[PDB]
């Protein structure tokens, strides 16, 4: 492991890695009080233990906290200059695109109040969306809030175009489909589980909360901590309680009756579950609250594989792309820790 | 099924599991309870211990900050609560007890007292006494016919008096019994362990009529007025006399109820019969046998039964209503039969749910509105939901198993 200081007084609240946009994939952003900052990760020399370093470039000052934060596509790196797209969320409730030349924020759209979610909001993701030309038609944030509701908020060629939609209960999660922007899923916190096109009722709602294997009982409250898709087609699904109960359904042939795999962390996971970009089979969960990190394999391959326990609390996690490699925001600094059966 | 189940634990809105106004007397609840309607329109609860060493009472519509009152026994009685009475007299609950060694206890409990502030109890509140030597004749229940007059019944199938003279003293007025000259037979002996016929169930008719149920299915009825046995009916003869298998009563329990001059009784033929005849002048007079509709082998056992006035049910043909309660292991099954004429030939069987919504619920995993989430949000649910007393018991059967909470997020612990 190495490990990189944030600033004295960044308190951070969420990491993620610039997956979604080869150009940039070294590229990592921290949200904290103040803004946005970014580092870069490099191969060194060092010893080809953790043969991965971690250098911090900037810091984009915002002047409030960022929750939640994703790259977008349009990411790219010029000679030097980064031309940066990032959708996030601020303490006003608002949610925010903010597009940057390095850290001077060149231009920033807001979307709140009224508009806006009407409750605190809960999770955000962004997809660039491609003409038939293909120039760059639109490009597509979704989010979900405690305001029972669900926003799809696409910028496009001749400005914006605004729709909400009503949930059932606060959306947790929301993530569009992995080779197709024209599915997403959002997640509801009482369970539900909906597949959606945009461009169209919605296509598809399973739930976790009925199908837990009660071998063992999951709990009275088992609240909904994540789904995300699995695969670089979006050939899965994974769904991930509180309480560690996880289950995995596959998307291709026949008909289908029942989740195909179900399982429980060894630990609650507050922030939930953050797939593997290579191993679908693989993800990664925190117990967010002691500081350690199960490594869970869908075909029971695992045995309780613990790779990571620091002595600490854990804020955020997220794998790099290269998928040996883990990223790790704590209360007050970022590890990089390389587990070498991936390489 | 036309009923649901609704689950009531009375406590279940307060913190603490038990009432602070908790009072112990002392002589020189999970077997048996029950609830008793009073003059004040109270109802009041008793619960009779496993041992039968320990008497509970508390108010039904207040046992929360209302007083209950733990009666405590120098031993048990001699048959459970089979050998023990409550009734209510005049402003007060009296409560008599034949215990093991013989003794015959009397409590009186004022009505003022059981819904008073006081922990404290004036006057001579107990007696006991030693009217007849059970150590020969062991006696095994007790029926109350009069505020001065009871009878006893014994093992080896005698019937005791028990008369009251001043307002303490009990004295033997035994009944005539030759029933016994059977022992000429060689079919049965005085000496023998089985051949007994003792009563299993007992109803008082019109004050002065005794109707009796033996173990064997014998309907006998005693006039009190002449201490005389009047009528002695063979209730099996009347169907289909089956040579293979009946199972005379080995217990006491509630094999029948009368409401005005009808009479259900509960016949063993698979756990299945329900004769009812109609009581008149005495005479009893069949009408027909009405079995039950229970499979999974018949396993179920009577608790309680209570014949009664109709009720609105989705069928207006009806005259009478007979409300079942059945029993197998900690599962219950509650019945209607319903009788549609005078003619006890045409009825019909109502069932209900034998769970609540919230457990059905549970069980099904059909519960959509329960917040799910944390380790600690699941502990909020289930305390919320099952009530201190219950979480507080489970909690206690947790650490004595050497069961104990890891950690915040211990979700193995949860699930168990």
């Amino acid at each position: 492991s190495n490990q990189y200081q944030l600033p004295l007084n960044v308190r951070p609240y969420t990491t993620t890695w610039c997956s979604q946009s080869p150009s940039c994939s070294n590229l990592l952003a921290i949200g904290h009080d103040t803004g946005i900052t970014i580092y870069c990760a490099s191969e060194e020399q060092t010893p080809g233990s953790t043969g991965l370093t971690l250098q911090e470039l900037f810091t984009i000052q915002t002047g409030l906290p960022t929750l939640h934060l994703s790259f977008s596509s349009s990411c790219s790196y010029s000679e030097p200059v980064y031309s940066l797209f990032l959708a996030c969320v601020c303490q006003d409730n608002t949610v925010r695109l903010i597009i940057t030349k390095n850290e001077t924020i060149i231009t920033q759209h807001v979307l709140g109040g009224k508009s806006g979610h009407h409750n605190f909001v809960n999770d955000i993701d962004i997809a660039d969306v491609y003409s038939a030309d293909n120039r760059l038609a639109e490009q597509v944030i979704a989010s979900v809030g405690d305001d029972c509701t669900l926003i799809i908020w696409r910028l496009t060629d001749e400005g914006p175009i605004l729709a909400g939609y009503p949930l059932s209960s606060p959306g947790i999660s929301v993530q569009f489909r992995p080779s197709n922007p024209n599915q997403l899923i959002v997640g509801e916190r009482n369970g539900n589980i909906r597949i959606f096109d945009w461009t169209l009722p919605w296509l598809l709602t399973l739930n976790t909360l009925p199908l837990v294997n009660t071998c063992h009982s999951s709990g009275i409250a088992s609240s909904l901590a994540n789904v995300r898709w699995i695969g670089s087609d979006g050939s899965g699904i994974l769904a991930m309680c509180k309480s560690g109960a996880w289950l995995r359904w596959n998307l291709f042939g026949p008909k289908n009756l029942l989740p195909n795999v179900q399982g429980i962390s060894l630990f609650p996971s507050l922030l939930g579950a953050c797939p593997h970009p290579r191993y679908m089979d693989y993800f990664a969960t925190a117990h967010s609250q002691h500081g350690l990190i199960q490594l869970i394999n869908t075909y029971e391959k695992d045995s309780n594989s613990i790779p990571i326990q620091l002595g600490m609390p854990i804020v955020d996690f997220c794998w790099h792309q290269d998928g040996s490699h883990l990223a790790i925001a704590t209360e007050g600094s970022v590890l990089l820790t390389r587990l070498m059966g991936f390489t | 099924a036309c009923l649901s189940r609704i689950d009531a634990n009375l406590l279940q809105y307060y913190e603490k599991p038990e009432p602070n106004n908790t009072v112990d007397l002392y002589v020189s609840g999970s077997e048996y309870s029950n609830c008793l309607l009073l003059s004040n329109s109270e109802y009041i609860c008793y619960h009779f211990s496993s041992r039968s060493t320990l008497l509970t009472f508390y108010p039904l519509s207040d046992a929360y900050h209302g007083k209950t009152i733990n009666i405590h026994l120098p031993n048990a009685s001699m048959n459970q609560r089979y050998t023990l009475t409550i009734q209510e007299v005049e402003q007060q609950l009296l409560v008599n007890v034949i215990l093991k060694d013989g003794s015959f206890l009397t409590l009186q409990l004022p009505l003022s007292f059981l819904f008073s502030s006081a922990n404290t109890l004036n006057g001579e509140w107990f007696h006991l006494q030693n009217p007849y030597d059970f150590t020969v004749r062991v006696p095994h229940f007790l029926f109350y016919v009069s505020p001065q007059f009871s009878v006893v019944f014994l093992e080896d199938g005698g019937l005791l008096g028990l008369k009251k003279v001043d307002g303490v003293h009990y004295e033997p007025l035994l009944f005539n019994d030759n029933s016994y000259l059977k022992s000429l037979t060689r079919f049965f002996s005085r000496s023998s362990k089985s051949d007994y016929d003792s009563v299993i169930s007992c109803k008082l008719f019109h004050e002065r009529y005794l109707i009796v149920l033996t173990q064997n299915c014998h309907l006998k009825i005693w006039d009190l007025t002449s201490f005389t046995l009047i009528q002695d009916y063979d209730m099996v003869s009347q169907s289909d006399s089956d040579p293979s298998h009946f199972r005379k009563v080995e217990a006491v329990g509630e094999y029948l109820s009368l409401y005005n001059n009808t009479l259900v009784t509960l016949l063993p033929l698979e756990n299945g019969l329900f004769q009812m005849g109609t009581l008149l002048v005495l005479t009893y007079t069949f009408q027909n046998n009405i079995p039950t509709n229970l499979s999974a082998s018949a396993i179920w056992s009577i608790v309680d039964l209570v014949l009664t006035r109709p009720l609105e049910l989705n069928v207006e043909a009806s005259y009478l209503n007979l409300i079942v309660l059945w029993k197998s292991g900690t599962a219950s099954k509650l019945q209607i039969l319903n009788v549609n004429d005078e003619s006890f030939k045409n009825y019909e069987w109502i069932e209900s749910v034998n769970k609540s919504l919230v457990d059905l619920q549970s069980e099904h995993d059909l519960d959509i509105v329960t917040k799910t989430g944390d380790v600690e949000r699941g502990f909020c649910n289930l305390k919320s939901r099952y009530g201190t007393q219950i979480f507080e018991r489970a909690q206690q059967i947790l650490s004595e198993n050497k069961i104990i909470m890891a950690h915040n997020e211990d979700e193995e612990y949860l699930a168990n």
